[PDB]
Order: structure tokens, then sequence, then C-alpha cells
């Protein structure tokens, strides 16, 4: 009458290079597009 | 700042350079030194560059392999910590090894500026077999974290695995354009592709892979029993599997006793064939690294039982050696020893020091160590030179003892008991293999013991059906199987020495020597010598007898007699380089003693009646005589010393003639 | 092992190697061979009788004029006594040397007679190496006395010959 | 002592294969930092854990570096700490 093994990662190794068609450089550009613009001094998107 | 290998402590700049530094600056001084050898350092061997005289023969004889002893890596100070790393991660260790092994080739013809072109060296992959890795520590009491580790084994083998095609490198087909892909393998996985890699032609599901097109690699399995120095409470000895690669295929045959270093592996076995599920518990095996068949304790292997082995070695560039390499100090030293007047009974005195007297016993103990010569007719006959000697007599005569000595000193031979062996097990059987359950063929101990000496103690204790399986093996040196899956005859060149007890478990001089003895006449006659070994009480041999057990223990750990080496490389190289022959005054001797044993023998069963294989055996006993002072012909003397033997083992002397009955105190001198 | 008699019981008209049954090399692999004669008597009977009955009515030994020792008790002292390696000086091994000799030329003697247990052999010398050893690792010494080899001749010696002779 | 206590042995004798892994909880809750520093004489588990160890501090670092150099909103020192640790440790 055991549980359910459970599946879990670490990140150790860089891996392959990254690819700008890649879903997670996608999400990481679009992070700091909305952390780092500025319209005229303002991070108007962080603050909204 | 320095990059180690992740799960590891192992950086590969550090170690390439404490690796480089140890093979230009390695002497075996250093291997005196630390093994707490200071007296036997000399000027002309220790204080020569090791690694780099050996790279250098290394370079002539196109040897793409090098012998580590990993003792010397802690015999230099900087290579400590690498011997360490060499333990605990084999893996990466071995490959820096080689990396730099390969830069060491090519600097010593960049900076000495050598003839030799750098384009065949540097096509050449070398690579490192580490050995000599440590205690012998048993299988069974290692653990889960020693996967992955060197271990070093003792064992015997006992079946190879045919060679098993491992597949490298992968050929995939289109099969409308005809294109093809060559992938490598990766950690045991191919990829095989889904799409064709043509530009034109990009068909799915249209690769099919070739199966002969795609090329493999040698891989083998062999069965080693395995025999611990410690064995626990208990423990009943195991089998492990080990897997040998590429050039190692082939190298172990069935029956040698081998040292085996090699990497600790894990694996998970598929529960079932359709299915990919595995399971929890893993099969644990030996990766092989490199394979020792050669100890100093003991005997070399005939070379005439392996020619085309040797060949096969040399084909296959394996280059696991088979035998020691003579050199020219210990050389000469076995002829000045070959040149003394009392060699024989140096030799006879040498071989069991803690067994006392026994001369003769002895003697013909020495006799069936150095054997007769093997004799291939171009016909297609063949006489093999294998002494067999019966022991029989009363029991406490160190027998027991001559023969553990026997088959501790031989290279392959195997240690059997009266009626704890079987006919089926001395020959040939079908077994169950645990890993394919398949039936596979498993040789019995008379195979095995093929270039050897099979000691059988209790011989009088064996049934006749088991005891009539040695008759061939004693005449034709030979098996002639016809079963249900065999049908062959398989090679059984072994010396047969056995121990026996009267039917009354003591010497009846009542009896005479043939009732006593209790063997069939055609059974017996098959012995070149019988010894009768009877224990007499006298004063002088009693009180002797016991001085030499009780010195025994005086201290825990106890005239001139040779040290077990250089008795074990004498005897190898007077059987791979001595074959003495016959002359015409030594047929004159054999002849003459063959019809004077066969007169004396007309008086009236009662006694042992001379026989064809009496001068068979005369003829064997006095050519392992030429051949032990490194004579190339048999002289006359041999044929005199070869009677004395004889006639003194079986005590013809102290017997009657007409009765055959054997007094005690008349003729008998202990 | 323990085992009886050829005919199951002990009869002084034939020898003693003829109802011990037993090979002559696997009688010479036994250091100690006891011939446990169960002779009757009127005195023994009644302190074997008494010894008895009082095992039956108490449910332990009758004597009380000492403690029996606990097994876990003597487990540990016979495991510290085998941690010990005795060895022998010369004159021990001079005294074992002629008792060898001495024993030798007695089975000799005694051969021929209905009395023989045997013929003396290089096992009993070291039966008798052995038992010393044993002896001195009791005393917790790394040497074997002259009495331990007293020790081991005697109990040699009552064996064998002291119950048959009586 | 007076004080109440639970009978946490019985539970232990009921419940053993639970507290198992408790107790584990509860022993890596307090490790003490090792004297000796690790060698090449050291087991191949023991580098690998300490790998571990050192590798997570490492990722724990560089996550507090990179939230605290985004600075979100420009501005209590202990409990943006806190909260900045917290939401390292769940990211
Ligand atoms: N002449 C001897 N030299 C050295 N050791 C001896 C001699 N005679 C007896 N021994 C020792 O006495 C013991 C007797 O054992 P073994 O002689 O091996 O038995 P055995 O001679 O094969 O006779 P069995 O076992 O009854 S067939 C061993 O420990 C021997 O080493
Ligand atoms: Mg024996
Ligand atoms: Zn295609």
């Amino acid at each position: 009458s055991f549980d359910r093994p459970e599946i879990y990662s670490a990140p150790v190794l860089q891996g392959e290079s990254p690819n700008d068609d890649d879903n997670t450089e996608i999400i990481k550009s679009f992070k700091n597009f909305i952390l780092e613009f500025r319209l005229d001094s303002q991070f108007i998107y962080r603050d909204q | 700042p320095l990059r180690i290998i992740w799960g590891t402590n192992v950086s590969i700049q550090e170690c390439t350079t404490n690796f480089r530094n140890f093979l230009m600056s390695f002497k075996y001084k250093f291997r005196k030194i630390l093994d707490e050898r200071e007296e036997f350092i000399n000027n002309t061997t220790d204080e020569e560059l090791y690694y780099i005289k050996q790279l250098n023969e290394m370079r002539e004889l196109g040897t793409s392999n090098l012998n580590l002893d990993a003792r010397n890596l802690l015999a230099y100070k900087q290579t400590e910590d690498l011997y360490h790393q060499l333990l605990n991660y084999p893996q990466e260790v071995i490959s820096i090894m080689d990396q730099t092994i390969k830069d060491c080739m090519v600097s010593l013809i960049v900076d000495n500026n050598l003839d030799y072109d750098l384009d065949e060296i540097e096509t050449k992959f070398y690579k490192v077999r580490p050995y000599n890795v440590g205690s012998c520590k048993g299988m069974r009491e290692l653990n889960p974290n020693d996967i992955d580790k060197l271990i070093n084994l003792k064992g015997l083998v006992l079946r190879s695995t045919p060679v098993i095609p491992d597949m490298k490198v992968a050929f995939f087909k289109c099969n409308v354009c005809d294109h093809t892909m060559a992938v490598e393998i990766d950690r045991g996985v191919i990829q095989e592709p889904a799409r064709c890699e043509r530009i034109d032609c990009n068909e799915p599901n249209s690769m099919s892979l070739i199966h002969n097109r795609c090329s493999f690699a040698d891989k083998q399995v062999i069965k080693l029993q395995e025999t611990p120095d410690f064995v626990p409470d208990g423990q009943t000895p195991h089998s492990i599997s080990l897997c040998v690669y590429d050039e190692l295929v082939d190298s172990c045959r069935a029956g040698d006793r081998i040292e085996v270093t090699g990497t600790f592996r894990s694996i998970p076995i598929r529960a079932n064939s359709r299915q990919r599920v595995l399971k929890s518990l893993y099969k644990t095996y030996v990766d092989v690294v490199h394979v020792k068949k050669v100890s100093d304790k003991r005997l070399d292997v005939d070379t005439s039982t392996i020619e085309q082995e040797l060949m096969q070695n040399k084909v296959d560039h394996n280059e696991v050696e088979e035998v020691r390499q003579i050199t020219d100090q210990d050389l000469a030293k076995i002829r000045e020893v070959a040149a003394r007047e009392d060699l024989y009974s140096l030799l006879a005195r040498s071989i069991a020091p803690s067994i006392y007297e026994l001369e003769d016993v002895k003697k013909g103990i020495l006799l069936q160590l150095f054997g007769g010569t093997n004799k291939t007719f171009t016909k297609g006959g063949r006489y093999r030179g294998d002494i067999n000697i019966l022991l029989c007599g009363d029991p406490s005569t160190s027998k027991s003892q001559i023969l553990q000595y026997v088959h501790k000193i031989t290279p392959r031979g195997v240690y059997t008991s009266g009626k704890g062996s079987s006919a089926v097990g001395l020959t040939a059987y079908i077994t169950r293999d645990v890993d394919t359950k398949q039936l596979v063929l498993e040789s019995g101990a008379l195979v095995l013991s093929d270039g050897g000496v099979c000691c059988i103690d209790e011989f009088d204790k064996m049934s006749d059906s088991t005891r009539s399986v040695l008759h061939e093996v004693m005449e034709q040196q030979t098996i002639s199987i016809a079963k249900a899956g065999i049908i062959t005859t398989l090679n059984a060149r072994s010396s047969i020495l056995a121990s026996a007890n009267p039917i009354g478990s003591r010497y009846n001089p009542n009896l005479p020597v043939t009732e006593n003895i209790d063997l069939p006449p055609p059974l017996l006659s098959r012995f070149d010598l019988v010894y009768l070994v009877l224990d007499k009480v006298d004063e002088k041999n009693d009180r002797e007898l016991a001085k030499h057990l009780t010195n025994l223990y005086l201290e825990d750990k106890p005239d001139d007699v040779l040290p077990v080496e250089f008795l074990t490389m004498y005897i190898s190289y007077a059987k791979e380089h001595i074959h003495p022959i016959i002359t015409e005054a030594a047929k004159t001797e054999l002849v003459r003693a063959y019809v004077g044993m066969r007169k004396m023998g007309d008086d009236s069963e009662k006694r042992i009646t001379a026989t064809t294989r009496q001068l068979e055996s005369m003829i064997r006993l006095a050519e392992a005589h030429a051949k032990m002072k490194l004579k190339n012909v048999v002289e006359l003397e041999d044929v005199q010393e070869a009677v004395r033997l004889i006639r003194s083992a079986i005590k013809d002397y102290a017997t009657d003639p007409k009765t055959g009955k054997i007094d005690m105190n008349l003729v008998q001198t202990g | 092992a323990a085992a009886n008699p050829l005919y199951g019981r002990y009869n002084p008209r034939l020898s003693p190697l003829d109802n011990i049954n037993l090979p002559a090399a696997l009688l010479s692999r036994f250091d100690i061979l006891f011939l446990m004669l169960d002779i009757p008597s009127r005195d023994d009977d009644e302190k074997l009788a008494e010894h008895v009955t009082y095992v039956h009515m108490h449910n332990k030994q009758p004597d009380l004029d000492f403690t029996p020792v606990e097994p876990s008790k003597m487990r540990e002292y016979i495991a510290y006594a085998k941690t010990k390696r005795p060895v022998m000086s010369e004159a021990v091994n001079d005294y074992v040397v002629q008792a060898y000799i001495r024993l030798r030329q007695d089975s000799k003697r005694e051969m021929d007679s209905k009395f023989s247990f045997g013929q003396a052999t290089p096992r009993t010398l070291l039966g008798i190496i052995r038992l010393s050893q044993a002896l001195a690792k009791l005393r917790l010494a790394d040497m074997v006395d002259i009495d331990d080899v007293e020790e081991a001749l005697r109990l040699v010696r009552v064996s064998k010959e002291s119950l048959y002779q009586e | 002592q007076g004080t109440q206590a639970d009978d946490l042995v019985s539970a232990i004798q009921q419940n053993a294969n639970h507290f198992t892994e408790l107790f584990c909880r509860a022993i890596d809750n307090n490790m003490p930092l090792p004297t000796k520093e690790i060698d090449y004489k050291d087991d191949v588990l023991d580098v690998i854990l300490n790998q571990r160890r050192l590798r997570n501090e490492r990722m724990l670092s560089d996550r507090t570096n990179e939230i605290r150099s985004e600075n979100l909103m420009d501005t209590p020192p202990s409990s943006m700490n806190d909260a900045l640790r917290e939401v390292v440790e769940d990211e």
C-alpha cells in the first residue's frame, strides 16, 4: 500500500545553447521587456 | 579558477599534468622505497626512467597499451591523490591517462627529433591498463557505494560466451531515394531518424536499419569462480559475470587462474521481453580493464598447449602476456644454478620445505612438474610427456600436503576428492545459464585441468564408474564424449597425481603389494610412478620429524632451498626451451632395463608385473630428468636415474620377488 | 562425534581397535577419542542416582559448593581466550619431542598385544601441540608452559588407557 | 519537571514508518557543520553530497542577487529580506 513516487528536477549543467525560437527564451525576453522598459523616465509596465 | 567534473573531484588539467610528470619522472627505486625494500636497490635498473623506456619500446614495437601499476602512483609523491582518483573515478581518469600517454608519445619524438612519423602515432588510439589497484576484497563484501570503482579480484574461469557483436555505429538507409546516414551510439542509445535527411527527399518513416552495414565491436561474457583471500564464516563460493571488450575477447580460457582488475558496474534488468519495465534490484558485474594471467608463486602455462592461441594473440594485438619475461641476469642465474653438482637434491629439497624428508617422493614430484617431451608426428600422431604419480601409503605421511602444494604450484590444475567427484563432473556437462536462460556447455575437472596437474585425494574411495574416466586421460590425454549435445574429442593433457590408502587403512606386510594397493591392473599400469610411502617407527627418524614439525610453532610467521619464484621460473624456462631427445646409449639402457624387469616378472597377482607402459614411463622420466639439467639430449645416466626412481618408489629393493611381501626392519631405511 | 561400539556395547574380549569399528585414517584424524564405558559399581551408581534425582526434583544442579558459569560468561571468556596466539620455547618443544618418541615406542611395543588403541602418528604430535595451545589459551598466556603439555599428555592417556585398564 | 509531554514512544511504536522521516527532517534541521575539510581520501557519495549542498547554496545566492537587482518596489529591511527569502525558496 505504497505512495505515488514523485519526480523532481535540479539544474546542474549549462546544457545546449539557448535558441531564440525556444519558448523559455521568448518568456525571458518578454519578462525583461516588462521589467526594463522606460517610456520617459519610469518603468510604466512595472508600475502598471 | 580551476574546473572540476560534476560528481567527482577530478580536474583534467591537474590530473594530466600530474600523470605527465609521473610518466616523465618515475624510477622503480621509488617502488623499492615504498615497499620498504632499501637493500634491493640497484643502480643499473632502478635509476633508469621506467615509463620513458617503456613508452620508447611501445613506439618501436607498435604497442598501443601501457600496463600501469597503481602502487607506483603511491610511490610517487605528486600522484598519491591521483591514485585515489583512479580508484574512485576510473571512467574519466583512465581517459585522461590515455590522452596524456598520446601526448607523451608525441613529445618523445617532437623533443628528441626522431625519424618516426607523427601521423601513425596520432592516428593510433593509445589506452592504459591499470592493475594492482589494492587489496582483493570480496565481491560479496562490496557495497552500492563501490559502484564505478576500480576493483581487483582473484578467480578461476569456468566458461565464456561466444563473441557478441555490440553495435557502435548504426547505418540507416532511405527506402525511396537510397540516402544513408551513420549515427554513433551515445551511452547505449541510438537515435533512429524520423525523417530523411535529404532536402529533396523528406519522406517520413522512410529510414530502415541495415544490420550488416553498421559497424560492431567485440563483447564477451566470462563466468569467473572467485577465490577470495578472506572468506567470512560459512560463505559458499559464487560465480561472477565479467564483461571483456575489444582486444581482451578470448584472452581468458576455461580453467585458468587469473587476476582481473576492472570496474564495478550495475545495470537494471528488464522483467519481461515485451515490456520496458525494469527491476528495482540491480545486477552487478565487472567491466574488465586488465587481466593478469601470470603469478610468480606458480608455474607458467605450457606453451605447447596454446601455440595457435599465442598466434591469435599476436594477430588480435590483445597483447596480454602469457609467460614471464626472462631477463639476462636471471637467465644467467638459471644457468649457474643448473651447473651446480647437487642440483637434483637442491630442487627436490626446495619443493616442500615444510614437508620433512620424502626425498624420492619430492624428486618424482619435481620430474612430474618438469614433464617429458611432447612429440608431434607429421602423420598425425601425438605423444605427451605427462607423468602420473600414485601415492599409496599409511595415514599422516604428508601426502595430502604434497597434493596441496602441487595444486598451488601448477598453472591450471583442479583439486578433487575421492567420490566427491563424478564421471560427468570430471569431463563435461550441460548447464542452465542464469543470464540467457539457455543450455550451455561447461567443462569438467579433467578438461579444466588440461595443461596442468589434476590432484585426486582419496583415490581409493572413488567409485569404479567414476574411476573409469581416468583411463583415456592417462593413455591418450583426451576424453571422447558422445552425449546428447556433444560428439567430440576434448584434449585433457593433464598429469594425474593421486593419493590413496590401503584396504585396512594401514599397510599390511602380511599382504602383498598389489592386494594392499587395491587398484585394477588396467588402471595401475597407467601410473608412471607408484610410491609406497610407509610409516616406519625409528628413534632418529621420529626425533627429526618431531623437531621439524615442532620448529614450525616457534614463531607466528615461519640446508639451502631456492625461493618459490626462482623455482617456478626455472621450471618454466626448462619446460619452454628444453626438449631433450633419446640417444642410442639411452636406447640400450632403456631396452636392457625393460627386458630385465620382464625377466624379473617371470617368477610367480601377488606382484606388480612389468608393462610396456613402464617402458614409456622410463622414457618420460628420463626425458624429465634431462630437461631438469637443461640438456637437449637424454644420456645414459638419465635412464639410470629413471630406473632408480621407479624401483625406489615401489620399494623393489625391500620386497621379496617370490612372495611379493615387503619387510620392515630388514631392508628399509628410514 | 558421538558413537557406539561395534556390537552396541564394549566387550573386553576383543581389542579396543576391534570394537571401535573405525578406520585407522579417520581414527588418526581425531585428536582425542574417549571410551565412555558404563562399568557398574555400588558407589558410583549411588552418586549418579543422587545427582539425577536431585536434578529431577529441584530443576538445578546438586552441588552448592560452586557457582556454575553462565553460557554468556563462558562464551565471552572463550572468545577472549581465542584472541590469544600462544607460542612454544625450546625447552617445551624438547619435552614434546621426547613425549612423542616415547609414545611411538610404546605404540610399537603394544601393537602385537591386545591392548592396542592404534599406532602412534604425527597427527598425535600435532594433537598434543594443539591441546597444549588451547590450554595456554585458557590461561591467557602468549607462551605454552610445561604444565600445559603435562595436562595434554594426561588427557590423551586418560582418554583411552585409564578407563580401559580399570 | 511538571511540564506536559506527549507519549512519543507509543506514537513511534504504532506508526514508526512516518516517524522515520520525521526524525530525518528534525536531524537535517539542526545538522552541525563539519570540522574537517573534504579531501581525496573521501567517499564518492560524500563528495556528491557536498557538491549538491554547495550547488543549492549557489542557486539561493544567485536568485537572491537577481531578485534584489531587479528592484521591483525601490523601497522595513528585515521584512523585505524575509519576503525575498520566501520568494527565492519558492521559486
Ligand atoms: N613427513 C612429514 N613431513 C611433514 N609433515 C608431516 C609428515 N608426516 C605427517 N605430517 C603432517 O601431519 C599431518 C597429517 O596429514 P597428512 O599427512 O596430510 O594426511 P595424509 O598423509 O594424506 O594421510 P591420510 O589423510 O590419512 S590419506 C599434516 O599436518 C602433515 O603436514
Ligand atoms: Mg590425506
Ligand atoms: Zn530519402
